[PDB]
């Protein structure tokens, strides 16, 4: 708690798309942003097109899951606020076991996919990313899904127990 | 906020705006008009007018058209002629109309809204080329 | 000619072609997707495949999208990756949309046409102001 502050966590298989990243970084006031990906970090091309296309003034950094654990376990950032993105709630999870500490998660936006059921007009969870979504919950951190600050915000329990019981 | 007018040959303005509510949701204080052959300039001032009838223009409007000189630019410039904090931008794209609604709301003056829709308008236009790897 | 393909989210990529055609008549070799809440770049990727094949992409092809860094962008720019004479231009608005066309025809180079796309969609965007009296 002592160490960085994490101002805001969204879930996004596309990172950053549209506006979505200009507006939410001037409304959710960060000048930092940490993607969390094995499978970006592995692509050196994608990482140079997102850091080309970082926001002014928003610095835009790539590490794994496993790497981003040990950012956090430094003082250095501590107060500073950052946004972590991710693309599926299962690496979420795994932050908050080695001891991350989450309050709340937001739902950006995840591309649907043959097999998985469409929670909302661009969101498909699975068996897993629901598995995932219940433990936090059961931990008392709140789940929210939205694609813009703009829009009513839904719960994400509301949406699976109309689905999944 | 500032009142926006979107205006363009045909009927694209209508879904430009649709473009700009899917990512950033439904806008208030917008209006659009379309303009069909056989009309001219003089139908396209009844047209921007009934739309701002409906608009809040007391911070001013800005009239955002397809391109430079045809009629719905001829049109829209002749209201702004003689009236503070009305202006009309041509070359609307998707970059700009997006940058321009988000800032709407942090209620930027006239004058610094303006400049942000042509800065924004003309970075959007941007190719792709070979990435260093 | 080298072949154009317009996608924006949404579906006014193909109201953008037809304001064109209002200005200029039918265009040839011209094709579009639109882009649904619900869809993924690899959905879209389809979708250009499916246009492109129904189009002369022999002297090349041009992307023309509504913003950079959207889906419509990312999967255009999948396909354009390793491919001579592909690009992706960001920011369509008409007066690109409508000189790249007028060019097209006299036969330009594809580096000719790309970098004439970037230039007009820029200069395109342009205020009113004041005038001189």
């Amino acid at each position: 708690n002592d160490y960085m502050v994490i101002g805001l966590a969204r879930i996004d298989d596309r990172l950053i798309h549209g506006q979505v990243a200009t507006r939410w970084t001037k409304e959710t006031n960060v000048s930092r942003i940490i993607v969390v990906s094995d499978e970006v970090a592995a692509d050196t091309v994608r990482k140079t097109l997102l850091t080309q296309v970082a926001p002014p003034g928003v610095t835009a950094h790539v590490v794994d899951v496993a790497k981003m654990i040990r950012v956090y376990n430094n003082p250095k950032y501590a107060g500073e606020r950052v946004m972590l993105l991710f693309t599926n709630p299962t690496d979420v999870e795994r932050l908050v076991e080695g001891g991350v500490k989450i309050t709340s998660v937001n739902v950006g936006g995840m591309a649907f996919r043959q097999g998985k059921t469409q929670v909302n007009n661009a969101v498909s969870v699975d068996e897993k990313d629901i598995e995932a979504f219940k433990k936090l919950n059961a931990r008392g951190i709140e789940l929210e899904v939205r694609k813009v600050s703009t829009d009513p915000k839904l719960k994400m329990m509301d949406l699976i127990s109309k689905i999944d019981k | 906020t500032i009142a926006i007018v979107i205006g363009t040959h045909g009927w694209a303005a209508e879904q430009l705006l649709k473009t700009a509510e899917m990512l950033l949701g439904e806008q208030e204080n917008v209006g659009w008009i379309d303009f069909v052959p056989g009309e001219n300039a003089e139908t396209l001032i009844e047209k921007y007018n009934a739309q701002l009838a409906k608009l809040d223009t007391t911070k001013g409007v800005l009239f955002l058209v397809d391109t430079w000189g045809g009629s719905p630019f001829n049109a829209a410039s002749r209201i702004v002629v003689d009236k503070e904090h009305y202006e009309v931008i041509a070359g609307v794209n998707i970059p700009m109309l997006v940058e321009t609604l988000m800032a709407r709301d942090d209620d930027p003056s006239f004058d610094e809204l303006v400049a942000l829709a042509v800065e924004t308008g003309r970075e959007g236009v941007k190719a792709l080329k070979a990435k260093p790897v």
